[PDB]
């Protein structure tokens, strides 16, 4: 979406809440992709910008939009430890079991990052615990290899 | 005292009222043996890390 | 007989040497190629300038000097410069790597590699002497070569040349021109090691010279070239009596006899006058009274200190040019009336006076004006202890934290050497205090 | 002292290294073919510090280009000055480090290291008098970080008496999104504390902030960041490559700058700050250069110098200016701000003036500070490291390379001791 698309991506990365609103009204494309296929929603999800996530979604952003590595905004918020964003995306129809080019599910990424509360919310929302990445690893395997005792207990109940 | 290109005298205002070479070699020897012992201790500590990196590589094969 | 070998160590020593030898040549009428029309070829090898210059079969006059540096750039300038024909290549000695402003590096690491070669070149100069008086050693306190290599050399010279006189021209550090934070460490380490090996040392405080250049010569930002030209004038005043048929300070031993009453308190204060700008309007020449008065003014000193806060133990007045004894005696009499020239209990209150008829000489397009009469006072005052106290305080500040000590220890030096050197300085300050209490 | 051997490791190291070579070649009047086309004997006086003179009046950088990835080497060769480098000096692997310090330090790096040392030995043995080494690398990646520190240790083993100098780029979440940067940087800092003599802390946090806040660049690129790095690298090396009195070689610089062995992390500063192709209106004055030079906004490390005390400072002024004015301005700053300079290191600020200004400017100033405020950089990295480490995040990528958790604990402990040591000297009194 030209000038507006690059400006919208800049404002979601910077967390310029009021500048995102100004650009939507001007007609900036909500799903305007960047160099890596990241929409303003992936950028807000990486950087932890909760309100921007909510304004983008209310203005019809694509909750399941996949970048070039195949990561949706749910994979990014799960990796970066943004619990409140993982809860907002889930409530707005995010794919709990979405798979990137490496076979990573959001649970794969939350387990590796050691985000205990994110793993609990992902499992609550139906994350498959038996999913295997292209390395042949489940999220339980990830926690055991990391040495994460608390997380392996949290995942063993289903796996 | 009157010399060819000069002259000299005193003005009294008032009277008074009233081979070590071997040790040098021993000191330079000590400093040299100390500098080598400093370098040799840096080398043993780096040779120690080299053993750890060969240990790390053998541990990698224990996984896959 | 009665030859003096000059040794220039490190940048400061080499650069001051350049300025001194340029001035000596102007004074004796020696051209930069070593030729002089005034002399006769041996002959011809018995006039006073022969104490400092040897003569070759081609009628050329060669400085009895050795230039040493652990790095080649400064000496490379001597071997490419205006006086490249004055010196023979063997008397210009350089290494590849300098002492990196580290006394320990200059003394213990790098110095050890070139010491035998330097002594071999000194020995070749001494072989050409029939009555070697001794050595004049020029160096900085601050640099690693000037500090570290000098003390190593001084020790070896005491071994190889037994009871032979050694005088120093030492560059005392000033922050305006300093290149190393560690200069106080190097200064104290070199002073401790050289103390028992030096007979008489003339310190040159770079700040005193810097201030004289600014105030008397109207130089906004003095360079080493400005500093060295001024330094050379004072060195020339001190050595005039060795290089001309004197009457006072006729030999190196006489400096000791006249200025040093105790071997450790061997640091005389030099005061020179007049220092007048060359770019100045025609003015009436200063009288003998005016130049003598200027000798008792702290602003004209080669070291910043207050003689009013000390006591004299020896005083030498070295006049040059159009000077008459009647005017000197009258000037001395009037000075005692206006000035507190307090001597210690055990010394007589007086002066040893020397007039050297040779006119004061300046470098042609230099900063100094040519004068009819000049004077250099050499005095041994307890006030010079103030220069040691300033240095000792800076040493103490850093040493309490062992700041930079690892650089010396890494070169093989022991921490105990820093303590030993500092205790020797504390004993030196105590000696100055005790002398004239 | 004479020759410096330069090593470029990883993507960042090669990008920043290539920029350094193009900037210094222009200053020394060397074109992309290796021919000298300058107009001043000052440009060639100390040319030998960075260049070897080859047959036929050509000058060749004494540079070794290293990567575990081939792509960067191609980018260098294809660059403006790409043809100036010795072809045999390009040492590259085929499989990168995958942003993993362990792969760079123990696995892939170790497999390439001997090929690199053979090239560094050839360059070093050809030196009349080797000063030491200068390495450009990032701490956030895998090659520059892991392999770069491996190289430092291997070089320290063979040349224990030479100076080891680095231009180490610190990671920031503002410029990179790789989650493992805190692990890679902490593991590298542990190595640098023990194995380098002097490190220029080039912080991407500060470079981004300067571009965004001062230069008003909405979206800073690595090209914008690298314009600040190259200006800094040119400034801090001025004294090594032009005739002068102060910090003329790597050892004299270290002796003046490093009071305690571990405290060798420098905070670089630069004035005036400019954007690639900004049309800089009027040269700055000496009081303007001095004021800006000590300004937090002009620091290449994201630390406020007013939050600490300067142990030692090196200030380099470039261009035609009054040495009297520089001396007055420098004395004024020290007198006015006495409390930000340790009292127990007298005359700890050294100033140099070089007549040759850099490209595009008539007047410039470069600051090199050894400040206790650099602890803020280490605390930022330590907090990011701890947040991840305490949750056992991404550890399997490192242990999978044969590393143990203990190495992480040790690296973290060493960095916290460094912070504690800076604090100790910050609070020390001349009493
Ligand atoms: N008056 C004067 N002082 C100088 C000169 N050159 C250096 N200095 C001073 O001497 C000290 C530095 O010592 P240097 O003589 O340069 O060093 P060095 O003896 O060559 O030793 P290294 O370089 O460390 O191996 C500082 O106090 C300088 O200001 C000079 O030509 N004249
Ligand atoms: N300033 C700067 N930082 C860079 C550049 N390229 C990469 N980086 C940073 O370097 C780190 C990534 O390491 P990199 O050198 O690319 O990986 P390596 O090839 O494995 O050594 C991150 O902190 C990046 O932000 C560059 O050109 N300039
Ligand atoms: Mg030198």
């Amino acid at each position: 979406g030209s000038d507006l698309g690059k400006k919208l991506l800049e404002a979601a990365r910077a967390g310029q809440d009021d500048e995102v609103r100004i650009l939507m009204a001007n007609g900036a494309d909500v799903n305007a992709e960047d160099d890596s296929g990241k929409t303003p929603l992936h950028l807000a999800a990486i950087k932890g910008h909760l309100e921007i996530v909510e304004v983008l979604l209310k203005h019809g952003a694509d909750v399941n939009a996949a970048d070039k590595m195949g990561d949706t905004p749910l994979h990014l918020a799960a990796l970066y430890g943004h619990l409140e964003i993982v809860e907002v995306l889930l409530k707005n129809g995010a794919d709990v079991n979405a798979t990137d080019t490496y076979g990573f599910t959001p649970l794969h990424l939350a387990a590796d990052a050691g985000h205990l509360e994110i793993v609990e919310v992902l499992l609550k929302y139906g994350a498959d615990v038996n999913a295997q990445d292209k390395f042949g690893k489940t999220a339980f395997d990830i926690s055991i290899d990391n040495g994460n005792e608390d997380l392996a207990e949290i995942l063993q109940k289903l796996n | 005292n009157k010399a060819t290109s000069g002259q000299s005298w005193e003005v009294i205002l008032k009277p008074p009222s009233f081979p070590s070479l071997e040790e040098i070699q021993k000191k330079l020897e000590a400093a040299e043996e100390r500098r080598k012992a400093h370098f040799a201790a840096m080398l043993e500590r780096l040779q120690e890390k080299d053993k750890h990196a060969e240990e790390v590589r053998k541990n990698k094969e224990l996984k896959e | 007989m009665r030859e003096c070998i000059s040794i220039h160590v490190g940048q400061a020593g080499v650069q001051i040497g350049n300025a001194c030898w340029e001035l000596y040549c102007l004074e004796h009428g020696i051209q930069p190629d070593g030729q002089m029309p005034s002399d006769k070829t041996i002959g011809g090898g018995d006039d006073s300038f022969n104490t400092f210059f040897s003569e070759t079969g081609a009628g050329k006059h060669v400085p009895r000097a050795v230039f040493v540096d652990l790095e080649p750039t400064v000496i490379d300038e001597v071997r490419t410069g205006t006086y490249r024909q004055l010196f023979h290549p063997e008397q210009l000695i350089t290494g590849k790597e300098d002492a990196a402003n580290n006394y320990a590096r200059g003394h213990y690491t790098i110095g050890k590699e070139i010491i035998d070669l330097v002594l071999d070149r000194i020995r070749k100069l001494a072989d050409q002497c029939t009555g070697l008086q001794g050595f004049l050693v020029f160096h900085s306190f601050g640099g690693g070569t000037g500090s570290g290599f000098t003390s190593l050399l001084m020790e070896r010279l005491s071994v190889d040349y037994g009871k032979k006189s050694k005088l120093e021209f030492s560059i005392y550090p000033a922050p305006q021109v300093s290149t190393a934070v560690v200069e106080p460490y190097n200064s104290i380490l070199t002073t401790h090691t050289t103390l028992e090996h030096s007979d008489c040392a003339f310190m040159v405080d770079n700040e005193a010279i810097y201030d004289i250049c600014r105030r008397n010569l109207d130089i906004e930002r003095p360079t080493y070239t400005n500093l060295n030209r001024l330094i050379s004038q004072i060195v020339s005043s001190i050595t005039a009596s060795l290089r001309f048929d004197g009457a006072l300070n006729v030999d190196l031993t006489e400096f000791q006899t006249n200025l040093v009453p105790y071997p450790r308190i061997h640091f005389p204060l030099a005061t020179y006058a007049p220092v007048i700008s060359a770019e100045k309007a025609y003015h009436e020449q200063l009288s003998v009274a005016e130049i003598t008065n200027a000798c008792f003014e702290p602003a004209n000193q080669m070291v910043k200190c207050d003689p009013r806060h000390g006591k004299y133990m020896a005083c030498c007045l070295l006049y040059r040019g159009d000077v008459v004894p009647k005017d000197v005696n009258a000037a001395i009499a009037t000075i005692k009336t206006k000035r507190s020239i307090q001597f210690v209990d055990w010394c007589p209150t007086g002066f040893k006076v020397g007039i050297n008829y040779q006119p004061p000489t300046v470098v042609p397009g230099g900063d100094l004006a040519k004068v009819q009469r000049a004077v250099c006072m050499l005095s041994n005052t307890t006030a010079i202890a103030e220069a040691w106290a300033r240095l000792d305080h800076k040493f103490d500040l850093m040493y309490a934290k062992r700041a930079f000590v690892h650089w010396y220890v890494g070169e093989g030096m022991e921490e105990g050497e820093f303590s030993e050197a500092r205790e020797d300085m504390a004993a030196l300050e105590k000696d100055y205090e005790e002398v004239g209490v | 002292m004479r020759e410096i051997v330069h090593i470029q490791a990883g993507q960042c190291g090669n990008q920043i290294g290539a920029k350094f070579w193009e900037v210094i070649s222009d200053e020394h009047g060397i074109d992309p073919t290796g021919s000298y086309h300058g107009d001043s004997d000052l440009q060639l006086e100390r040319i030998n510090v960075y260049y070897n003179e080859a047959t036929g009046n050509k000058y060749v950088p004494r540079a070794i280009l290293v990567d575990l990835e081939p792509g960067t080497m191609d980018s260098v060769r294809s660059g403006p000055f790409g043809q100036i480098f010795r072809p045999d000096n390009f040492v590259f692997g085929q499989s990168g480090a995958g942003n993993n310090w362990a792969k760079g330090h123990y696995t892939e790096g170790a497999e390439l290291v001997d090929s690199v040392l053979d090239v560094v030995r050839k360059e070093s043995e050809s030196c009349d008098c080797l000063q030491g080494f200068q390495l450009t690398h990032s701490l956030g990646g895998g090659t520059g970080s892991g392999m770069g520190t491996l190289l430092i240790s291997k070089i320290r083993e063979e040349y224990p008496d030479r100076i080891m100098n680095t231009f180490s780029v610190m990671p920031s979440p503002k410029v990179s999104d790789t989650v493992v940067e805190p692990y890679n940087a902490t593991l590298s800092v542990h190595q640098l504390v023990e194995n380098t003599d002097e490190t220029y802390s080039i912080d991407n946090e500060a470079l981004y902030d300067i571009c965004f806040r001062t230069l008003k660049l909405t979206t800073p690129t690595y090209g914008d960041l690298n314009h600040l790095v190259s200006a800094t690298m040119s400034g801090v090396t001025t004294c090594l490559r032009f005739p002068g009195q102060l910090n003329a070689d790597l050892r004299k610089l270290a002796v003046n700058m490093v009071p305690f062995p571990r405290l060798h992390f420098f905070m670089p500063g630069f004035a005036p700050l400019t954007s690639r192709g900004s049309q800089q209106y009027r040269a700055l004055t000496v009081p303007e250069l001095t004021q800006q030079m000590f300004d937090s906004k002009n620091m290449m490390a994201a630390c406020d110098p007013r939050h600490g005390r300067y142990l030692t400072v090196a200030t380099i002024f470039r261009g035609r200016m009054s040495m009297k004015e520089v001396d007055e301005q420098m004395l004024n700053i020290q007198n006015k701000n006495s409390s930000y300079f340790v009292e127990w290191i007298p005359n700890n600020v050294k100033t140099a003036v070089c007549d040759i200004p850099p490209r595009g400017l008539k007047m410039s100033s470069t600051f090199i500070g050894n400040s206790t405020a650099i602890q803020e950089l280490f605390k930022r990295i330590s907090e990011q490291f701890t947040a991840m480490f305490r949750r056992k995040a991404f550890l399997h990528w490192y242990t999978g390379e044969g590393m143990d958790e203990m190495e992480f604990t040790e690296a973290e402990s060493n960095m916290n001791d460094l912070v504690s040591e800076y604090q100790q000297y910050q609070d020390a009194t001349a009493d």
